[PDB]
Parts: structure tokens; C-alpha cells; sequence
């Protein structure tokens, strides 16, 4: 295991669908912000439905 | 362009991410996107030309 910055891997993790990193960096707080709200909404989908 | 920007305590190299072989940070390394008031984390160093000697000498 080779520790590294989540945000960093991140960028990588973009750069490996064809999107350069600096759209990671640029609209970081946006994509970290629509994280946690997605899985706000998949705790309140499971919640709701068995 | 390709790898990771690293850093041995004084100076600035960009590797390949699965091998430490560090490389001088040149402009044929790095590409230019944005500036420095977007980014969280960036740090100052210094982006060495390739042409700026050639045109120099
Ligand atoms: C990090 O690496 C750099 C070079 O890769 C080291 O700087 C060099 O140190 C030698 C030894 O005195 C000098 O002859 C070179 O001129 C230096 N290069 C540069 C570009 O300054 C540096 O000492 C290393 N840092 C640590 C903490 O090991
Ligand atoms: C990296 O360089 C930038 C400038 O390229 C530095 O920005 C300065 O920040 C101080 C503190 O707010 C201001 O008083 C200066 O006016 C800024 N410079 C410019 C040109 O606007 C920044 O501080 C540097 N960071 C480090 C860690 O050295
Ligand atoms: C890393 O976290 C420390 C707090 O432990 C903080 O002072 C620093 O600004 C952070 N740097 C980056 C690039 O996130």
C-alpha cells in the first residue's frame, strides 16, 4: 500500500476516463460537495425502501 | 503531462508514477491550465525553458 492524497488520486482517477486532472482541481470542491450529497441521497434510499 | 510532481526536501522533480526516476520540471513536462488562485495545494517552483538557453547563447 502506497499512501497518496485522495485528491491527487482523484486526478488520477479522471485522468483515467480521458478528462485531464486540472477539471479535478478546478472544480474540486464542486465534485466533493456532489460526493457527499449522493450519498446523502443513497442512505435516504435505503432508508425509505427494503 | 504524465506522472507526479515530488519533492526530496529541496527541489521539485516530476516522475512516473509507478517508478521513482525524477526529471527536472520543464514546460515539455508540465502543461499550463488555470492559474494559481483555483487550485488547493499549489506550491511555487521554478519551470524550466528549453528554449530561453538556445535563443540566449
Ligand atoms: C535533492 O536532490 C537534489 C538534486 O537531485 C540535491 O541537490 C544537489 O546536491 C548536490 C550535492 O551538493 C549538488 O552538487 C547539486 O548541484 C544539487 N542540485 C541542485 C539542483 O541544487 C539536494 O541536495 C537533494 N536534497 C536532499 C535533502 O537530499
Ligand atoms: C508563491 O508566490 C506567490 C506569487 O507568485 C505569492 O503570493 C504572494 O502572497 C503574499 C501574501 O498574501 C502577497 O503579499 C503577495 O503580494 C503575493 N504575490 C503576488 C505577486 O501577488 C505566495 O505568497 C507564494 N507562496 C509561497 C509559499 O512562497
Ligand atoms: C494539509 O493539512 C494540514 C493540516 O494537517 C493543513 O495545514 C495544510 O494546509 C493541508 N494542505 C493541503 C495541500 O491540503
Amino acid at each position: 500500500a502506497l499512501q497518496i492524497p485522495f485528491a491527487m488520486q482523484m486526478a488520477y482517477r479522471f485522468n483515467g476516463i480521458g478528462v485531464t486532472q486540472n477539471v479535478l482541481y478546478e472544480n474540486q470542491k464542486l465534485i466533493a460537495n456532489q460526493f457527499n450529497s449522493a450519498i446523502g441521497k443513497i442512505q435516504d434510499s435505503l432508508s425509505s425502501t427494503a | 503531462r504524465e506522472g507526479v510532481f515530488v519533492s526530496n526536501g529541496t527541489h521539485w522533480f516530476v516522475t512516473q508514477r509507478n517508478f521513482y526516476e525524477p526529471q527536472i520540471i520543464t514546460t515539455d513536462n508540465t502543461f499550463v491550465s488555470g492559474n494559481c488562485d483555483v487550485v488547493i495545494g499549489i506550491v511555487n517552483n521554478t519551470v524550466y525553458d528549453p528554449l530561453q538557453p538556445e535563443l540566449d547563447s
